């Protein structure tokens, strides 16, 4: 059924969101450690690249969850 | 100097969206349960999750004001 | 018998309008659809031509012709599905806010290369098709548009980081603004859902 498919997709997206949260934690620790090890201009640029990658993945997960939300609202009306 | 502040802003945004994810998944699960069976108890929990989402929105607005102050300091 | 439907509709358009930009662009759509072998694109062209027939010399008809051109030029089937849903919304209710929302949402979805944007746009368009002529449908289409704009702002942020502190701060503010708007629209939709369930 449609609700069963949505529930399967929701479980998969929840696992993906947990992975993204782990990425967020590791990125925070890495930023703190790199700040303690020596901040640099090019180092700031590298940190920016990594942070943007993490933000992109998180926003994609959010948009997938919002699309499932829209499909669910369409179903329930 | 400003790049470090942008780093901290992006980290705060990440930490906020991490809780946004939990709240939104809670709301989706509650909606699925409501579609499965109509229960009055579930409406209160949906409202509670919505209130949590509103508080998160307030936090994001606080971050926006913090960045607006830096914009004022930089431009002028 | 879809190709014959498109041909007869084009003939009707030719009969109705002479030496008009709508008619020339309809003939251009006709040849681009005859050359195309995709059935979804044929259906989208049919829908756009019928909309132009129903509302001649109108803003909606011209914008829908240009949107159908942009959709045929794109080789992505998901964009064609999104454009078909939006043009169906326009066909059902032309003089409504949902028509404008769907037109602009499809116009932006044709440009977007992100698959998540296309998926959320399709979801919102099917949600509007489910319960049309409602406040919730307008809120849904606006939410999809705001999500697409968030993706565009992230693209801008990346491209500016690759290459300016004031510009970075300006773009961060412009991103957070639309983020707050997206979450506000989501909260409003959740409130309407709470009231519909109770």
């Amino acid at each position: 059924g449609p609700v069963d498919e949505i529930d399967k997709e929701v479980k998969k997206l929840e696992e993906e969101a947990k992975k993204s949260q782990e990425e967020v934690e590791r990125l925070k620790q890495e930023v703190e450690k790199a700040s303690k090890a020596g901040l640099d201009h090019e180092g700031d640029s590298r940190i920016f690249k990594k942070i943007h990658d993490v933000v992109t993945k998180q926003i994609k997960v959010i948009l997938r969850l919002i699309a499932v939300y829209a499909e669910l609202v369409a179903i329930i009306g | 100097s400003k790049q470090k502040e942008a780093i901290k802003v992006y980290l705060e945004l990440l930490e906020v969206h991490s809780r946004v994810l939990k709240a939104l998944i809670e709301q989706i699960k509650l909606f699925i349960e409501l579609i499965k069976r109509p229960d009055e108890d579930l409406a209160d929990k949906v409202r509670k999750s919505s209130e949590e989402l509103k508080k998160i929105i307030k936090e994001v607005e606080k971050i926006l004001r913090k960045v607006d102050d830096i914009l004022y300091k930089v431009k002028s | 018998s879809e190709k014959e439907k498109v041909e007869e509709l084009a003939q009707r358009i030719r009969e109705q309008l002479p030496d008009t930009e709508l008619a020339r662009e309809a003939q251009e759509l006709a040849d681009e659809a005859r050359k195309s072998d995709d059935s979804e694109a044929l259906k989208v062209v049919y829908l756009a031509l019928r909309i132009v027939q129903q509302l001649p010399d109108t803003e909606l008809a011209r914008e829908a012709l240009e949107l159908a051109k942009e959709a045929v030029k794109s080789t992505d089937s998901e964009a064609l599905k999104v454009v078909y849903l939006a043009l169906r919304i326009v066909q059902q209710l032309p003089d409504t806010e949902l028509a404008r929302l769907a037109l602009e949402l499809a116009k932006k979805a044709v440009e977007m290369t992100a698959q998540e944007v296309l998926e959320i746009a399709r979801a919102a368009l099917k949600a509007a098709q489910a319960f049309p002529n409602t406040e919730l449908a307008e809120l849904m289409l606006r939410l999809a548009e705001v999500a697409a704009r968030v993706m565009k702002e992230l693209e801008r942020n990346d491209e500016e980081i690759k290459k300016d502190d004031e510009s970075l701060l300006e773009d961060i503010v412009e991103l957070l603004k639309e983020i707050i708007k997206l979450w506000k629209i989501l909260v409003e939709v959740s409130d309407v859902m709470l009231k519909l369930i109770s």
